[PDB]
Parts: C-alpha cells; sequence; structure tokens
C-alpha cells in the first residue's frame, strides 16, 4: 500500500526554521514528485511547492525566499525546510503524492504535522483520573492538564478500547497552557473484571503516560 | 468559518 | 491566482437525503477542478478529480459535475458518515489553489444528554488546583446550558467548555464544562453542583456531590 509519514509535531520559535521529513513506501521518490501543503487558520489551505521525480523543485511565490525542499532516493525521505517563521506559519503541514507523476489530484496524503510558532517552551502534561461512581452505565475518563504545545493523543487500552470514547477537543487557558478531557462509558459491572487505562503520549515533550482508573 | 488546527474542522 | 468561492459556509440537511455543494472560479478553468473531503482530525480525502470522474474505492453516492466557472458535488443520499468538510482544488492556472470550504452538518432527532459529574482526584489536589469535571454525553442538539453553583453560590467566569464534533454514527454531541477552583478555596466549601439545561429535558438536570461524602 502507498503510505507517507511525517515526523512529530512541535514547537518552532519565531524567526527559526521549520524542518520535516516526509518518508514513503509503497512506491519509489524516481517515480513521482512529492507536493507540500498546509492548512493554516487564516489562509486554509495553500500549496507550497514540489520536488519532481529528477530533482527539480517549485516553489509557490510567496515561499520562492524561504523555501527548500531536498529528498534521498535510496532512503525513501523528502526533506521540507521553511525558514523564518511568524505567527501566521502555525499551520498542519502535510506532504503529498498525486495519481500520476505529472499531475496534481493528490490521492495520497501525510498525517499532518500540526506546527505551533511560539517562543513558549514545550511543557508535558499531568494525567489525572475522572473516577466512576445511570441505569449499568458507567462514565469515566481522565484530565489531561497544563501542557504546551498542541497536539496530545489519547486512546484506551492501548488502542482496544474505541466504543463509546470521547476525547474533547483541547481548550487555552488563561496560563497559556492547553488541557482536555478523554472520556468513555462502559457497563457498570465490568468495572468489577475490566481495568481501564487511558494512553496519553505528549510528543513534543516526550511525555508518555498511562493513568489507570478506577472507582474511588 | 475558520479551519481550527486542533479538530482539523472549520469551525463557524 | 484563481479565486475559489464555495457556498454556502455551512449546510445542514437530514439523512438520506440529497446535498450539492458549489464551487465558483474567478475564471474559466475548463474542468480541472479536484474535490476533497475532510473529517474530523483527518487529512483531506480526495473524492473527484476533473470535475466528474471517480476515484477507486470512493462511495458512489459521490459525484460533480460542471465545466468554465460553476462546479457542483453532490451527495444523491447522505449518511451520518459524511459529516465533514469539503473543499475544492483548481489547477488551470499555476499555482492550483484551494476554496475555503463548505461544512455538513447532519440533522437528527432531539436526544437529551446523559450527565456525570467528576469531583477532582487526590492527586490533583496534591498540586494545589482543583478541576470539577461536568460531562454531558450524546444529545442533540448542539445548544446547551451548564449552570455551576458552590455552596448556593452561582459560579461565573471559572469555567471553561469544550464540545466535540458530531459523532459519525448517531450524530451525537458531547460536552465537557470545566471548574477550576484554588485547592483552598475548593475545601472550604461543601456542595458542588453542575445544572444542565437542553431541549431535550423537560426540567434542568442537576449532577452534585458533597466534598468527601
Amino acid at each position: 500500500q502507498v503510505q507517507l509519514k511525517q515526523s512529530g509535531p512541535g514547537l518552532v520559535q519565531p524567526s527559526q526554521s521549520l524542518s520535516i521529513t516526509c518518508t514513503v513506501s509503497g512506491f519509489s521518490l524516481t517515480n513521482y514528485g512529492v507536493h507540500w501543503v498546509r492548512q493554516s487558520p487564516g489562509k486554509g489551505l495553500e500549496w507550497l511547492g514540489v520536488i519532481w521525480s529528477g530533482g527539480n523543485t517549485d516553489y509557490n511565490t510567496p515561499f520562492t525566499s524561504r523555501l527548500s525542499i531536498n529528498k534521498d532516493n535510496s532512503k525513501s525521505q523528502v526533506f521540507f525546510k521553511m525558514n523564518s517563521l511568524q505567527s501566521n506559519d502555525t499551520a498542519i503541514y502535510y506532504c503529498a503524492r498525486a495519481l500520476t507523476y505529472y499531475d496534481y489530484e493528490f490521492a495520497y496524503w501525510g498525517q499532518g504535522t500540526l506546527v505551533t510558532v511560539s517562543a513558549a517552551s514545550t511543557k508535558g502534561p499531568s494525567v489525572f483520573p475522572l473516577a466512576p461512581s445511570s441505569g449499568g452505565t458507567a462514565a469515566l475518563g481522565c484530565l489531561v492538564k497544563d501542557y504546551f504545545p498542541e497536539p496530545v493523543t489519547v486512546s484506551w487500552n492501548s488502542g482496544a478500547l474505541t466504543s463509546g470514547v470521547h476525547t474533547f477537543p483541547a481548550v487555552l487557558q488563561s496560563s497559556g497552557l492547553y488541557s482536555l478531557s478523554s472520556v468513555v462509558t462502559v457497563p457498570s459491572s465490568s468495572l468489577g473484571t475490566q481495568t481501564y487505562i487511558c494512553n496519553v503520549n505528549h510528543k513534543p515533550s516526550n511525555t508518555k503516560v498511562d493513568k489507570r482508573v478506577e472507582p474511588k | 468559518c475558520q479551519f481550527d488546527e486542533s479538530t482539523r474542522r472549520l469551525k463557524c | 491566482d484563481i479565486l475559489l468561492t464555495q457556498s454556502p459556509v455551512i449546510l445542514s440537511v437530514s439523512p438520506g437525503e440529497r446535498v450539492s455543494f458549489s464551487c465558483r472560479a474567478s475564471q474559466s478553468i475548463g474542468t480541472n477542478i479536484h474535490w476533497y473531503q475532510q473529517r474530523t482530525n483527518g487529512s483531506p480525502r480526495l473524492l473527484i478529480k476533473y470535475a466528474s470522474e471517480s476515484i477507486s474505492g470512493i462511495p458512489s453516492r459521490f459525484s460533480g459535475s460542471g465545466s468554465g466557472t460553476d462546479f457542483t458535488l453532490s451527495i444523491n443520499s447522505v449518511e451520518s458518515e459524511d459529516i465533514a468538510d469539503y473543499y475544492c482544488q483548481q489547477n488551470n492556472n499555476w499555482p492550483t489553489t484551494f476554496g475555503a470550504g463548505t461544512k455538513l452538518e447532519l440533522k437528527r432527532t432531539v436526544a437529551a444528554p446523559s450527565v456525570f459529574i467528576f469531583p477532582p482526584s487526590d492527586e490533583q489536589l496534591k498540586s494545589g488546583t482543583a478541576s470539577v469535571v461536568c460531562l454531558l454525553n450524546n444529545f442533540y442538539p448542539r445548544e446547551a446550558k451548564v449552570q455551576w453553583k458552590v455552596d448556593n453560590a452561582l459560579q461565573s467566569g471559572n469555567s471553561q467548555e469544550s464540545v466535540t464534533e458530531q459523532d459519525s454514527k448517531d450524530s451525537t454531541y458531547s460536552l465537557s464544562s470545566t471548574l477550576t477552583l484554588s485547592k483552598a478555596d475548593y475545601e472550604k466549601h461543601k456542595v458542588y453542583a453542575c445544572e444542565v439545561t437542553h431541549q431535550g429535558l423537560s426540567s434542568p438536570v442537576t449532577k452534585s456531590f458533597n466534598r468527601g461524602a
């Protein structure tokens, strides 16, 4: 199968450079060009550039000066680098491949890299339990508090629990740190038999926490 | 409507 | 650069209904237009290429037409999994540009929320901060009121709300309201109440606990 997998999300300071690595499989960089697209609150979807099979590069006009795309055919890696970022350069950055080697209909996308431009510093979150205590249905969850920057991933029982899971959008607190809750509803009779763990990963800080959630 | 990086959805 | 205007910004339809998205170009671009779907926390998914040609693996209820400046993406019988934003992209002129997108919302029957309240954990109290969480689960429509009360005193300004996007299966929303206190304030009070107002309830529902028990 055809895939594109980009490097992790993270913080870049004002006036500093952004660097993302796009690793591909299911095809060869010598037969297809790799495009770069971003998606920002201010400007939405926005085509940035492309590196072709033969190594040539095209850059969208407002980025010719601060954009540089390179690759390594043998290692199947495309390297994205953009210089002197400002606040409005915060966006989801994607690498993508078209259907045919020369075209622009983007059938394959990377999972995206959320980039935050801020002179603040990284901070891992604390994880606190939302302990259960109607109609045989019990609610429980995890509180993922005081981290920066976005994002954080949450799953349940190492991916085995998905039904009834609600992970809420993060909200920015007055401290400038983010916070979210992730909940799941389960049968109350299963609280004695099953273990419920929320798997929290905050990649910008290499903070990885499994929190067991029990009735108090 | 503005795009939201947290949810990757438009927020209107 | 070609300007692409998608109309309208929000569409709200019911399951099984037909629905059309509109993408207009600032000048003629022939049939050089592509359509994309974006689900919650997803990357764009290619639906149609060159105005009308189908894409492998995309279900048949998706189709598109148009030429020149006026184009239409269509879903002839919409489903709950179709909840997403939809974009158009032109590539008749360099550089390729995207439209701003249309949000597709789904109507469904009124559903009352299931309310749960969580006191703060002793683990969090050790840092000197208390978070009281109120959960409104699986309700429709989105509008709802959460009123916090501590020892019958109305709380204002010290809570924050987060709402999920629409569920792809049952089309509901879920809401979290988090009331945040200092530990000193939390220890000085007893009765913590969350009152929920929603169209699906014939009375406000209150979930409360006494600190300790």
